[PDB]
RNA sequence: ACGGGGAAUCAGGGUUCGAUUCCGGAGAGGGAGCCUGAGAAACGGCUACCACAUCCAAGGAAGGCAGCAGGCGCGCAAAUUACCCACUCCCGACCCGGGGAGGUAGUGACGAAAAAUAACAAUACAGGACUCUUUCGAGGCCCUGUAAUUGGAAUGAGUCCACUUUAAAUCCUUUAACGAGGAUCCAUUGGAGGGCAAGUCUGGUGCCAGCAGCCGCGGUAAUUCCAGCUCCAAUAGCGUAUAUUAAAGUUGCUGCAGUUAAAAAGCUCGUAGUUGGAUCUCUCUCGGCCGAAGCGUUUACUUUGAAAAAAUUAGAGUGUUCAAAGCAGGCCGCCUGGAUACCGCAGCUAGGAAUAAUGGAAUAGGACCGCGGUUCUAUUUUGUUGGUUUUCGGAACUGAGGCCAUGAUUAAGAGGGACGGCCGGGGGCAUUCGUAUUGCGCCGCUAGAGGUGAAAUUCUUGGACCGGCGCAAGACGGACCAGAGCGAAAGCAUUUGCCAAGAAUGUUUUCAUUAAUCAAGAACGAAAGUCGGAGGUUCGAAGACGAUCAGAUACCGUCGUAGUUCCGACCAUAAACGAUGCCGACCGGCGAUGCGGCGGCGUUAUUCCCAUGACCCGCCGGGCAGCUUCCGGGAAACCAAAGUCUUUGGGUUCCGGGGGGAGUAUGGUUGCAAAGCUGAAACUUAAAGGAAUUGACGGAAGGGCACCACC
RNA sequence: GAAGACGGUCGAACUUGACUAUCUAGAGGAAGUAAAAGUCGUAACAAGGUUUCCGUAGGUGAACCUGCGGAAGGAUCAUUA
């Protein structure tokens, strides 16, 4: 179930058994990489890049075509964000709820949700510091959270 | 449920050690408060001086007068009421003499219809109550 | 969360045998699960099984001969020496005539009789009878 | 609490104990300081002080039994002021001396071993035993025994002799002389209702005396007391009191329990702890199977091999007369034994690598190759030693290039995040509306309305109640409204707008173990209550009255204060309940319902070309529920979980141990206070309690009946 | 090379200051515990005669009563377009 909710959902993608490039894909690996670079230059996260490639151009999985994941490709050329995208979005949500709570001090549900969001941020940041994705002294603070977003 | 892990030995040991204090016998035998409250002080028997003879009424379901003696122990000076077991045996006991008194058989608990009595007289004047009862010995002059 | 996939596999097999079914679907599969099933099948308790290959973690469909009374896991996997094996068999097995304790030893995964034949102790995985 | 070896049951696991003869330590009344000596902070050495205490002629002197004996004291609790260096050893200048070490002993039931108190008739008997011919009849063929008529044989308990034994000796052993017929050479201790083996036999007692571990017995016919007889349990041994172990699966690791019996924290985050998804099968030297040399990524295992005192325990042998024991024992001088096992954990050593782990290349800052370019050179040479002999068993500055099949497992019916259309009484802020209630102002009367089944208070030619127009206040949000939804719980319902959040669904998106549960900490937490500031309609603790009552100052009625409302700050408690922790698997069926998605005949709505909304029939996922249960489980009530449990182990937190005392006292801690959290014990008790079954009862319902009922 | 305070050391002791936990003395106050129909007087168990109980506040001549919120362990698993 969810880490911070009582829900137990089964919604997630079901990757097909075949790991091959589809027959309809006339796009070679290098064109896919170039489109990935262009989409990243437009200011899009790897999730958005994958969504656009799956939706408009038609790419079942970038890994099955280019052999590398989108974030790995971005890091290889060097276009990746300094901090990971999921951590960045969690920090963004924390900043949003903290800004809301300033003018809504009576919103005691917002305070609880902010506590849950910051717990998620701390867990993810600890994991990233374990794998050296973040500097060992990387700390999240309320007064500095909007400085990272 | 209980924890089942290869490194849970400390948790299991500490939980057992903490839960043993919720055992009545364990707490009684290891806290040491029941030992200081015991008139015998951990001893099986004790010698005392008969202060007076008392008759305690039996508990409600049956009617009788239980021939006891109020004795004062020599070791600690504590006051004790001790049952004189057989019949006529209260006549073998005189006021202000030494008696050997043992427990009543329930480890500090009152026994039978006698209320609040957990001690019984074994010897009086250094001769057993049974020898006096059976006539094997007479009271010393 | 799901830890000890062997426990889930053995519980599913036991529950399907209690219900009287001829086949049970076990997922996820694992090397230890396959070895335990092979030890079971060499002794005639479980019969043939097939490993379905999905590209993440296999599933196994196990035919069920009605010969199995109970299959269980031992958690945690206690390290068992050859001198402590008899106590484990007395604790776990219905009798000295039938029933097996499955150990994992450096010589592989095998039952307690083979482990005594090869003069190896190991870690207890489970039992079946 | 000296530690250990070790000791008390054997299911397995454990729980207790170890002052005590072996090892180690410490101390010599308590401290302290020293001399001598190889060795002492020595005490059967010294010097002080402290506490006791001895002699004294009062000037002084002398002390240390937790050595052997003995005293006193303390106590429930423990022996002789004996003999000896003969043994075992120790000491010395020593073959010779000494040793209360040690050995040996008239009243040691601590405890352990062996083992007497009897073994054999004619006889009548209640008997039976191989085909018994007869209920009136062979029964030392086989056995039992009421026995005031029997009989011989056996023997040691005892008393004594011989000195075997021993350092003079007692003791066991040995030989002799006496030594048994109520073989009086006389077995006891506890019981006889049950548990628990064995008398509702007799006498006495009469809820007394007493018995009774517990249940119970005794109140003039006691199976239980006091006794007689008889019976039975163990037996030279039995009873009792305590501590302790098993019984106790009532401490549960094996292996308990937590809906209602005692019990899951009000709820949710969270660090430590515990647990954690799949996935990997001229490297090296004497002679064309050998020691060396191993960073294989250290480990955890598992299996070996050394090292782990003896005694004890297990165990091999060995007729102590048997046994407990001991380490010893024959053959007309020789053979032997004085074993072996185990000795946890932690250290040391050695195969194969299943299985917590640890993952060596990801800005490449990753083997192998040609360059020695200033340097150490088989610790520079290799005819009578001579500077300079650049790379072939090494060390730094690293300037170039190449086979690297060059190097990123997968993408969890794990988790996080993104995205999409939705969805919900979820939350905060602001803003609308609705009647109702209570006041107020006007417009119309009998002189009534209120309140309770007639028991009252409560205004009045100052007009109540009622009817109608408005006005103002606070409170609330009916019907719709559901075993429906949302939220972590508490909780959440008038419109609209803003703000941030959220589950589920959809996803061939992204990251790639980031996870589960959680000490410590933290957020929220009904109502009531507290402190300030507003407000104060209604209701209303307290209070004031009025009421049938024996008695309310209770229930009822009329008023009514704090409160009830809002804004800050506290409080942290509820039957905060599903009296049911959370995460994850598996295990039946069916019809619905909420949300999202997918599919499909048809029916309805926006110009006649389509989606889409409302229906209809289905499928999938999550959710609130409706279910037999002989899947299954429970004591059952009941529960598809309270199932997958003696066929007992998925992970983890909290937590209970008969009922009271008691959630009390005390300490701590929080709070302004009220109080909250943590939280005993002495003592007391044989039950308390849970589920259900029958009856009885109900100022409980349904249906009937009766002049011992009524009408 | 034989007695005795003194740059000193180890250091028992000894009075004086706080006034230290295992220990005891009095009329007390509050409470608990054992069977006792103890001088008009019933809270609970049945709808216990005001349904019970929880938390929290007051008040009481005692069980108790009342207000607010909650629970069914209720005396309703149900009440109709």
């Amino acid at each position: 179930g969810r880490m911070h909710a009582p829900g137990k959902g089964l919604s997630q993608s079901a990757l097909p058994y075949r790991r091959s490039v589809p027959t309809w894909l006339k796009l070679t690996s290098d064109d896919v990489k170039e489109q990935i670079y262009k989409l990243a230059k437009k200011g899009l996260t790897p999730s958005q890049i994958g969504v656009i490639l799956r939706d408009s151009h038609g790419v079942a999985q970038v890994r099955f075509v280019t052999g590398n994941k989108i974030l790995r490709i971005l890091k290889s050329k060097g276009l990746a964000p300094d901090l990971p995208e999921d951590l960045y979005h969690l920090i963004k949500k924390a900043v949003a709820v903290r800004k809301h709570l300033e003018r809504n001090r009576k919103d005691k549900d917002a305070k609880f949700r902010l506590i849950l969001i910051e717990s998620r941020i701390h867990r993810l940041a600890r994991y990233y510091k374990t794998k050296r994705v973040l500097p060992p002294n990387w700390k999240y603070e309320s007064s500095t959270a909007s400085a990272l977003v | 449920g209980k924890c089942r892990g290869l490194r849970t030995a400390r948790k299991l040991r500490s939980h057992r050690r903490d839960q043993k204090w919720h055992d009545k016998q364990y707490k009684k035998a290891h806290l040491g408060t029941a030992l200081k409250a015991n008139p015998f002080g951990g001893a099986s028997h004790a010698k005392g001086i008969v202060l007076e003879k008392v008759g305690v009424e039996a508990k409600q379901p049956n009617s009788a007068i239980r021939k006891c003696v109020r004795v004062q122990l020599i070791k600690n000076g504590k006051k004790i009421t001790a049952f004189v077991p057989n019949d006529g045996c209260l006549n073998f006991i005189e006021e202000n003499d030494e008696v050997l008194v043992a427990g009543f058989g329930r480890k500090g608990h009152a026994v039978g219809d006698i209320p609040g009595v957990r001690f019984k007289v074994v010897k009086v004047a250094n001769v057993s109550l049974l020898a006096l009862y059976k006539g094997k010995k007479e009271r010393p002059r | 969360v799901r830890m000890n996939v062997l426990a889930d596999a053995l519980k599913s097999i036991n529950n399907a045998e209690k219900r009287g079914k001829r086949q049970v679907l076990i997922r996820p599969c694992s090397k230890v699960i396959v070895r335990f099933l092979t030890v079971m099948m060499k002794h005639g308790y479980i019969g043939e099984f097939e490993i379905i290959d999905d590209h993440r973690a296999g599933k196994i469909v196990v035919n069920l001969t009605g010969r199995l009374n109970k299959c269980g896991v031992i958690s945690p996997r206690f390290d068992v020496q050859l001198k402590d094996l008899e106590k484990w068999q007395n604790n776990l097995l219905p009798s000295r005539q039938f029933g097996f304790i499955v150990l994992t030893t450096s010589a592989g995964i095998m039952d307690h009789e083979e482990a005594r034949r090869k003069h190896t102790g190991g870690k207890i995985l489970g039992f079946f009878f």
